[PDB]
């Protein structure tokens, strides 16, 4: 002898539940944009910017004197 | 000035370049979100194997279908606005240079004090001195002190052409009897590279771009010295 | 009696063909006096193209008015493709209209700053172009009156209506040709003067295009072939020469009250 | 739309009088028309149909759409077996796991 | 086994696979052509003028 | 009706031998195929 | 449009023809986006494929 | 009897058969010119020596791939063979101005093969943007050739929307409403009135420089007071009309095929259906300078382009879930058109929110007239319309002939087509982000590596192409009948059998009285 | 949708003329033309 | 001729019950087997169970739903064209394409990554971000 399985709404309950699994692979996968290339790019410029100097960086390209207003 | 196996964008050059890849990124974020939304759908009704063909009812989902929509093209939408409304604040112009797009080369002068004009061609490949770039090396580059904001007077005089300069992160569209304002600021010397953007004949791929960065005492010292 | 449904039947026919060939030549011919200065292929593009719509719409009108294949939704599907032409023209003028708003509303630096560009004196507006608003709207009241006189059933009334409004249309014609011959500079002649001039020539074109269809109409009705509710060819005048009238004054309003 | 009359009315639908092999094909086909697994009062009217109008075939193309209808799990089935046994031996209809109409 | 999909299908699997792999492989490397593959890593750039 | 009509029939090219049916469509797309390539050359003689 | 709306047993919707066979289309719900279409020959009256309306073929010769 | 039946001709059915062989010739003819296009950049420097004629080229690619070739199938061919056949209409309303236009489109064919042999060439683009195209730089016959083309073309596409609009709200029968019509008479409509509503703009805009070249006006020229921004706002304000025109029968044809082998019986949503297509249709003109970021517009006009074009965003978004939902919860035979209706829906999908990434208008002030737009459209035309086309080729080809098609190399096909589409215009997805402009014969090392990978999916499309030739061929010669075709109790034009006869609904319908 | 036997069976002979018959014509042009690039670029 | 207007038989999970059976053409035997229908039912027995179901029903779902092996054959002639198509690149490089342009051999990439490193291109993320310039080596 066996109970009562689901009769109704089999697909209904699979579209709703998937239809949940697909929000949250999709904010999943936004997330993965995020932790992969988003805040790096903040960071590095951030990193950059701190330990920058335009002066000695352009003292650097100058000493090769690659430019046609440095001779 | 491009890398190989580029798979993003230039790296900054202005910081509207600096915040419009963070907007890029935010973007991007959505074009997978969506992409994403509708891969795994499609996979899950590829995979199922349960039939319901009789009448669907249909006044059930409209409005979260068009109420999420119109949520996140807004939330698209104002970081656009703002970075659009904030292309043009009331410009500090230290320096003005105009750039006038010649049939087949550019022009570019300075004329704020001791007026100053030159033109700027494509440097022919058997020409080319070892260790410089096709299609973008130019024989006499334009100049641009840093960390300020200059003035770009961009107008054509035979055909409309499109300078262009995507390390800066910028093109104007030269027309003919008509000058539009663009304004750079940058925060790294060097050489920074662009084309035309817009057919202009026989020799359209042929008219590239260079800025070079240099402070505002140099800038000065070649105004001096080229004399 | 085969044909069940109550719509149209078409015998296969030579003239959509030929007239397209027509088209083809004329453009040739066109190409081929822009640029290599000859003349034979435009005139045989001209006479190819009117011959064949000639007899293009002399087939339609043996098959319609003596034959009876033109249901009454035959016509309404007629008044439908009327009105989609009339409306496509609309926003061919409306076009042509914003290319003029866009040139005045923003005067280009090298004419003044000022509509019109200064050292031209363009004709005033006071006298003929009133007469010209004066004897269009005369032949459209009594086009007017002809459609009534259609509904009312006389002939002679009919005939006078139409007479006068053919000699309206000519009238206009030929006095445009006047002030062409007395206008103070060319088509070639500024960016406003090249405007109104290939405007104004263009609804010319459209008028004497017009003013042939209410010929045609004229030599239709004295052949007794217009009756009392089918007459969609002069509803098709009428629906044309309101459409004109509304359209010149439009250019009127703009043109000439606008910066003169 | 609700069960209790929903099912009712499919139940005297497939056991009126006036059946006919059109009407029962229109109402198996509109069934699976919903997202639904039929019920065994459903399907008991059904073979009550198949029975009166002599159509073995029809009841086992029956039996093999809710195979159909089961769905990815197959707990539903012998559930359907268990609740319509008295029917099978009753009319002699069978099913296509005795019938061998399974394998390819 | 009737169909043409039983043993053909295997057959024209194994066929395709070793001609794709062969003619790519020898397009992507027994060319001589330049992919103009990333220069991080695998060069040593050398001082000009 | 008066015109005969069927499968294959109702089209502007005759169907019932498939070699020459071939050589029509191989020569037809080839030279659809082959006119920008006679543009091409055409220009590259005319330069 | 036709007239004699009565889809019944007793009394079909009788349809108009030259020929033996006939196209019909059922709008068989009201405000229906759906169109049901479906042949009938001249005989027994023919019937909807999902709502079970009936159409009878009579012929006219004009 | 050929010359006055076929030379002649007034039936739908065969003015769409030579619609479709008409636009075959045009495909590859597009196709070559593409290959000529992209062979120049599969390698570094200049293949083709001068970049004129490589700009000669990519116009011609434009022109008749856009205004020769998918118009040609959707609108004309699937457009006249399906819409009397969907409506119940035995014939369509003019069919001797319908076949004018037919007469009069290889005309404009032959006007822009002769510009092609004129020596100046037409060297401008798509667009015809003066004064490139004014009477300094392209002095010669061939531009003037291009713009009677256009004017040709415009022609025939105007009075073939009056026979849609004029067949559509007459032929048919007169009980049945219009809000109950099938999609793609939606789409046929929607489609034609937005014809009729934009080719005078671009007639208007085409006879506007016309008399700028030949009638020695100034109305482009700024030196006389000319402004070739009214020129770009005329072209473009038929530009994206004319993109919605271009678009919107696959919207038609995929829904069709769609609710044909999903198992359904309606799509889904048909009243949400109707009103996003026409809210597109109605909407589709006050987007149409989002093309038009960098000329120098004002800020606000600006933002109020890229506004609307997020709110069309919208619809079609609505469009495409209901899509998701109407193949929802049916069993799907695995046609190869269904392939094709998938591959649809994801690369339209992608396109689309590209579309959306190009519609922000800092990101366009930067990335304009770039390989980015370029992997835009051709992901919304070159795999968008292409298999948009090629599902409705394949699903109504019996129709059409008579006879099937080998379904193992349809789907082989739609694999060869898949593949070469997507590993060509991905590399561009990433040229354009890279950042080099378009129009250009020779690039860097940098973007080498990805033209050359984009050049050899571009020969795989070209083996696509000889692969569906050949089952076009394989098809015509083993002639296979079809015994029965299911879901003719709802679909009208598979019930008159395969293929329909010459003179089809003679008596017309019986419309339920209600 | 459903077929009856072909009206005519190509054989794998068949098939195989045909495939390569436009595949090699189809490209043909291509090679006559790609091949002599050079040569059609000589103004001679 | 007319079997368009006929109703005609089909096999899907869309229309379970055809309006109409596969074989209509009844022999001797399968009247015996019809009035043998039309008589009792328990005394019906396995064989002519099957011939009855399928004389009325053409295939079953069992033969119907099977995984069959075309996605396989499509996949592998697919690929094998798209090495008939590298095949193609083979032969277009070996004629038409010359030679490349002298800016891309190892000596000018050694001189111009030397340069891009030197002028400091993209430093952030895009080139020089991967290169150390006090080891003056790759990253
Ligand atoms: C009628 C009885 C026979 C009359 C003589 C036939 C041979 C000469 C002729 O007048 O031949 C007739 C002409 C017709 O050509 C035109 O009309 C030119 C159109 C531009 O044939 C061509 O010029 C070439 C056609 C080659 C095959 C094309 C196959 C297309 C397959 C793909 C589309 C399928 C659509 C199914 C639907
Ligand atoms: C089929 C043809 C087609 C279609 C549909 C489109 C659709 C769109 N196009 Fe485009 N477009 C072209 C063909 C087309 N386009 C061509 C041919 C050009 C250039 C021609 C030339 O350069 O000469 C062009 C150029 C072009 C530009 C110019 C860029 C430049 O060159 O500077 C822009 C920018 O705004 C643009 C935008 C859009 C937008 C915003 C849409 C939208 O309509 C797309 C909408 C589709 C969607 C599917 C929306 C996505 C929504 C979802 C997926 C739902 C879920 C997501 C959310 C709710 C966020 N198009
Ligand atoms: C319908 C429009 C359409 C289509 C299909 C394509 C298809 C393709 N396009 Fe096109 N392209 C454009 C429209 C289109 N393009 C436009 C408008 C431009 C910009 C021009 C400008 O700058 O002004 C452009 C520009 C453009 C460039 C830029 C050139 C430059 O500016 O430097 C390149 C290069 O890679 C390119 C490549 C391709 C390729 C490789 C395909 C492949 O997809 C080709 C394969 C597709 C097919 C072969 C179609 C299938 C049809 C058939 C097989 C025959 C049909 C027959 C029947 C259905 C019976 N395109
Ligand atoms: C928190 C505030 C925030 O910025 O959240 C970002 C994101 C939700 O962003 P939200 O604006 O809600 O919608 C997506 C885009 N509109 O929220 C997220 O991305 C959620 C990040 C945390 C959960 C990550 C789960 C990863 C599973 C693997
Ligand atoms: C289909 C996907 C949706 C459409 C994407 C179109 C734009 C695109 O291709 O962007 C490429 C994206 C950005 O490149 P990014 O990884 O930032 O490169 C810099 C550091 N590697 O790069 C990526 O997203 C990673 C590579 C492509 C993955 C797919
Ligand atoms: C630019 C060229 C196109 C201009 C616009 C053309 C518009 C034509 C509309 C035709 C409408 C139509 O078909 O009407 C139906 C009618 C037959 O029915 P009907 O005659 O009304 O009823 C029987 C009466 N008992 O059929 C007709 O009335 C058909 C005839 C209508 C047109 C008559 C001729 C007009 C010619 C005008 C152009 C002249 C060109 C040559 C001269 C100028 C050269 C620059
Ligand atoms: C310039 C080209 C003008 C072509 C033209 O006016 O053709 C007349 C066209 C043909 O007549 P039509 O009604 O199609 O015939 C079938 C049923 N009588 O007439 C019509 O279709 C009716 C009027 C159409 C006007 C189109 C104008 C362009
Ligand atoms: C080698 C090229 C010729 C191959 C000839 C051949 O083997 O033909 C047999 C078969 C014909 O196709 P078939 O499988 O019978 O039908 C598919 C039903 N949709 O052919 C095929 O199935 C295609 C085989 C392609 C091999 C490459
Ligand atoms: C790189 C992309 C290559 C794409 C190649 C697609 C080949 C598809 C072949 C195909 O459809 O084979 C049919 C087969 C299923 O056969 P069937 O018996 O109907 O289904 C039983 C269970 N699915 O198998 C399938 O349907 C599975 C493959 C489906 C591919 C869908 C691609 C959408 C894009
Ligand atoms: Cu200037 Cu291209
Ligand atoms: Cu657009
Ligand atoms: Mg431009
Ligand atoms: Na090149
Ligand atoms: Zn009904």
């Amino acid at each position: 002898l066996l109970p009562k399985p689901q009769m109704r709404g089999l697909l209904a309950k699979r579209l709703r539940v998937h239809i949940a699994g697909a929000f949250i692979v999709a904010l999943g996968v936004a997330a993965a944009y995020k932790f992969g290339v988003a805040e790096p790019r903040k960071k590095a410029y951030a990193e950059f910017y701190r330990n920058y100097d335009s002066m000695k960086d352009f003292e650097e390209m100058r000493k090769a004197g690659i430019f046609q207003s440095a001779k | 000035m491009a890398y190989p196996f580029q798979l993003g964008l230039q790296d900054a050059t202005s910081p509207i370049m600096e915040e419009l890849m963070n907007f890029h990124d935010h973007t991007l974020m959505i074009v997978f979100l969506i992409s994403s939304l509708v891969l795994y759908i499609i996979s899950l009704m590829l995979t199922t194997k349960l039939t319901h063909t009789s009448t669907m009812d249909a006044q059930e989902v409209e409005t979260i279908w068009t109420i999420l929509p119109a949520v996140i093209l807004i939330m698209i939408a104002l970081p656009s606005l703002r970075i659009l409304y904030m292309m043009d604040e009331i410009n500090n112009p230290v320096l003005t240079v105009k750039t006038m797009g010649h049939q087949w080369y550019w022009s570019y002068e300075y004329t704020d004090y001791e007026d100053l004009c030159f033109d700027s061609y494509m440097i022919p490949t058997n020409d080319l001195k070892p260790g410089e770039l096709r299609l973008l090396e130019v024989d006499n580059r334009v100049v641009l002190p840093m960390e300020l904001p200059i003035r770009m007077l961009i107008s054509s005089e035979d055909v409309l052409h499109s300078w262009a300069v995507p390390s800066l992160g910028l093109k104007t569209d030269a027309i003919p009897g008509r000058l539009n304002q663009a304004t750079v600021t940058s925060n790294r010397p060097g050489l920074f590279y662009g084309q035309c953007s817009e057919i202009c004949g026989s020799n359209h791929s042929f008219m590239p771009i260079v800025l070079e960065m240099v402070p505002l005492k140099y800038f000065e010292n070649w105004s001096a010295s080229m004399i | 009696t085969h044909q069940t449904h109550a719509y149209h039947m078409v015998n296969p026919s030579p003239w959509p063909l030929t007239g397209a060939f027509s088209a083809l030549l004329l453009t040739s011919g066109l190409v081929m006096w822009f640029h290599y200065n000859s003349i034979t292929l435009l005139t045989l593009g001209l006479l190819t193209n009117i011959l064949t719509m000639y007899q293009w719409w002399r087939d339609v009108i043996r098959e319609g008015t003596y034959q009876g294949h033109h249901t009454p939704i035959v016509q309404k599907g007629l008044r439908y493709g009327m009105i989609l032409f009339i409306v496509s023209e609309v926003f061919f003028f409306a076009g042509f209209f914003w290319a003029f708003y866009h040139s005045s509303l923003v005067p280009t630096h090298d004419l003044g700053g000022c509509w019109p560009p200064t050292g031209i004196s363009p004709l005033n507006p006071l006298e003929v172009p009133l007469l010209n608003t004066s004897v269009l709207l005369a032949s459209g009241v009594s086009i007017t009156w002809a459609h009534h006189s259609l509904m009312e059933g006389k002939r002679n009334h009919m005939n006078q209506a139409l007479l006068i409004t053919i000699m309206l249309g000519l009238y206009f014609t030929i006095l445009q040709a006047s002030e062409y011959f007395e206008t103070s500079f060319s088509i070639s002649d500024g960016i406003y003067g090249s405007t109104f001039f290939m405007a104004t020539g263009f609804h010319g074109l459209h008028v004497i295009i017009g003013s042939t269809f209410l010929i045609v109409c004229l030599l239709r009705q004295l052949k007794f072939h217009f009756t009392s509710k089918h007459h969609f060819g002069f509803e098709a005048a009428a629906w044309y020469w309101h459409f004109v009238d509304v359209v010149w004054l439009f250019l009127y309003v703009s043109i000439y009250w606008w910066g003169s | 739309e609700t069960d209790e009359e929903f099912d009712a009315r499919w139940v005297t639908y497939f056991n009126k009088p006036d059946i006919d092999a059109w009407e029962l094909r229109k109402g198996m086909n509109t069934l699976v028309g919903y997202d639904l697994v039929p019920e065994p009062k459903i399907i008991d009217a059904a073979l009550r149909a198949c029975r009166r109008l002599n159509d073995f075939a029809s009841a086992v193309r029956i039996l093999e759409v809710v195979k159909d209808k089961a769905g990815p799990h197959k707990e539903i089935y012998p559930y359907v077996i268990q609740e319509l046994r008295p029917t099978l031996n009753e009319l002699g209809i069978s099913t296509p796991e005795e019938l061998g109409l399974d394998k390819v | 086994a009737p169909s043409f999909h039983d043993k053909y299908g295997n057959a024209i699997l194994a066929g395709g696979a070793i001609f794709c792999v062969s003619t790519w492989t020898y397009t992507a490397t027994q060319i001589g052509i330049e992919w103009n593959m990333s220069p991080v890593g695998r060069v040593t750039p050398k001082e000009w003028r | 009706s008066h015109y005969e009509e069927g499968p294959g029939k109702n089209l502007p090219f005759s169907v019932e031998n498939k070699w020459r049916l071939l050589a029509m469509m191989t020569v037809y797309f080839g030279s659809g195929f082959a006119a920008p390539f006679f543009i091409v050359r055409h220009q590259l003689l005319k330069k | 449009p036709p007239k004699a709306a009565s889809g019944t047993k007793e009394d079909p919707n009788l349809v108009p023809s030259i020929s033996n066979k006939r196209i019909v289309g059922c709008i068989c719900e009201e405000d229906n986006c759906t169109v049901i279409w479906f042949w009938l020959h001249k005989g027994e009256s023919q019937r909807c494929p999902n709502c079970g309306t009936h159409y009878k073929l009579v012929p006219h010769q004009m | 009897m050929f010359i006055n039946r076929w030379l002649f001709s007034t039936n739908h059915k065969d003015i769409g058969t030579l619609y479709l062989l008409f636009g075959a010739w045009a495909g590859m003819v597009g196709t070559a010119l593409s290959i000529l296009i992209r062979a120049e950049l599969g390698q570094p420097g200049a293949l083709l020596g001068d970049d004129q004629i490589y700009n000669v080229i990519v116009t011609a690619h434009a022109f008749v791939m856009i205004f020769f070739m998918v118009m040609p199938m959707m609108i004309g061919g699937f457009g006249n063979w399906l819409v009397p056949l969907m409506i119940g209409a035995p014939d369509m309303a003019f069919p001797r101005m319908n076949n004018m236009s037919f007469w009069l489109l290889p005309p404009s064919f032959l006007l822009l093969l002769a510009s092609s042999m004129v020596e100046a060439g037409a060297g401008t683009g798509w667009t015809v943007y003066p004064p490139l195209a004014g009477n300094l730089a392209h002095a010669g016959a061939s531009v003037d050739l291009t713009i009677f083309s256009l004017h040709l073309a415009g022609v025939s596409s105007i009075l073939g929307a009056i026979n849609f609009i004029t067949t559509i709200i007459n032929m048919k029968p007169p009980a049945m409403t219009q809000y109950q019509t099938p999609l793609f008479v939606w789409s046929v409509l929607i489609t034609a009135v937005l014809l009729l509503l934009s080719l005078p703009v671009l007639a208007a805009g085409i006879t506007m420089l016309l008399t700028d070249r030949n009638l020695n006006t100034t109305f482009f020229d700024p030196a006389g007071g000319g402004d070739p921004i009214l020129y770009q706002h005329l072209f473009w304000f038929f530009g994206h009309p004319e993109v919605y025109i271009l678009i919107l029968p696959g919207f038609g044809i995929i829904s069709h095929v769609v609710t044909y082998y999903s198992g359904k019986k309606e799509p889904f949503g048909y009243m949400g259906m109707v009103w996003a297509m026409m809210s597109i249709g109605f909407l589709g003109f006050i987007v149409w300078a989002h093309h038009m970021f960098t000329v120098g517009l004002d800020v606000d006009t600006r933002a109020y382009f890229t506004s609307a074009t997020m709110i069309i965003a919208i619809p079609t978004g609505v469009k495409v879930f209901s899509w998701l939902a109407t193949l929802h919860g049916g069993n799907i035979k695995w046609s190869p058109a269904m392939l094709w209706a998938l591959g649809f829906i994801f690369l339209f999908t992608v396109g689309g929110l590209t579309g959306i990434v190009l519609s922000n208008s800092s990101l366009d002030i930067v990335l304009h007239d770039t390989y980015y737009v370029v992997a835009h459209f051709h992901y919304v035309l070159s795999m968008g319309a292409v298999f948009a086309i090629m599902a409705g080729f394949v699903h109504w080809f019996p129709l059409f002939s008579g006879f099937t098609l080998d379904d193992t190399w349809a789907k082989a096909h739609f694999a060869i087509m898949f593949v070469g589409v997507n590993m060509t215009f991905f590399p561009q997805h990433f040229l354009g982000l890279s950042g080099m402009p378009r129009r250009y014969s020779d690039y860097p090392d940098a973007y080498t590596t990805w033209n050359t990978v984009s050049s050899m999916g571009s020969f795989i499309s070209l083996t696509a192409v000889l692969i569906m030739i050949f089952m076009i061929w394989e098809a015509f010669a083993s002639k296979r009948e079809v015994m029965s075709v299911s879901y003719a109790s709802t679909n009208l034009e598979w019930l008159h059998g395969c293929p329909p006869p010459y003179h089809t609904f003679e008596e017309p319908t019986y419309v339920k009285v209600k | 949708v459903h077929s009856k036997p072909a009206r005519e069976q190509l054989g794998v002979l068949d098939i195989t003329i045909g495939l390569t018959s436009c595949f090699v014509c189809c490209l043909l042009p291509a090679g006559w033309v790609l091949s002599h690039l050079e040569s059609y670029k000589k103004r001679e | 001729s007319e079997d368009y207007a006929f109703p005609t038989y089909a096999d899907r999970r869309d229309y379970p019950l055809p309006d109409v059976a596969h074989v209509t053409m009844l022999s001797a035997s399968q009247k015996a087997l019809k009035e043998k229908e039309k008589a009792d039912w328990s005394s019906l027995s396995r064989d002519e169970k099957v011939q009855l179901y399928r004389i009325q029903f053409n295939e079953s779902f069992a033969e119907m739903n099977r995984g069959t092996n075309e996605w396989k054959t499509v996949v592998g002639m697919a690929m094998f064209f798209i090495g008939f198509t590298a095949l193609v690149l083979i032969w277009e490089k070996s004629y038409v394409y010359g030679p490349i342009p002298h800016t891309f051999d190892r000596d000018w990439v050694a001189m111009q990554t030397k340069r891009m490193l030197d002028m400091k291109a993209n430093p952030i993320q895009g080139f020089s971000a991967k290169w150390d310039y006090d080891k003056n080596e790759w990253k």
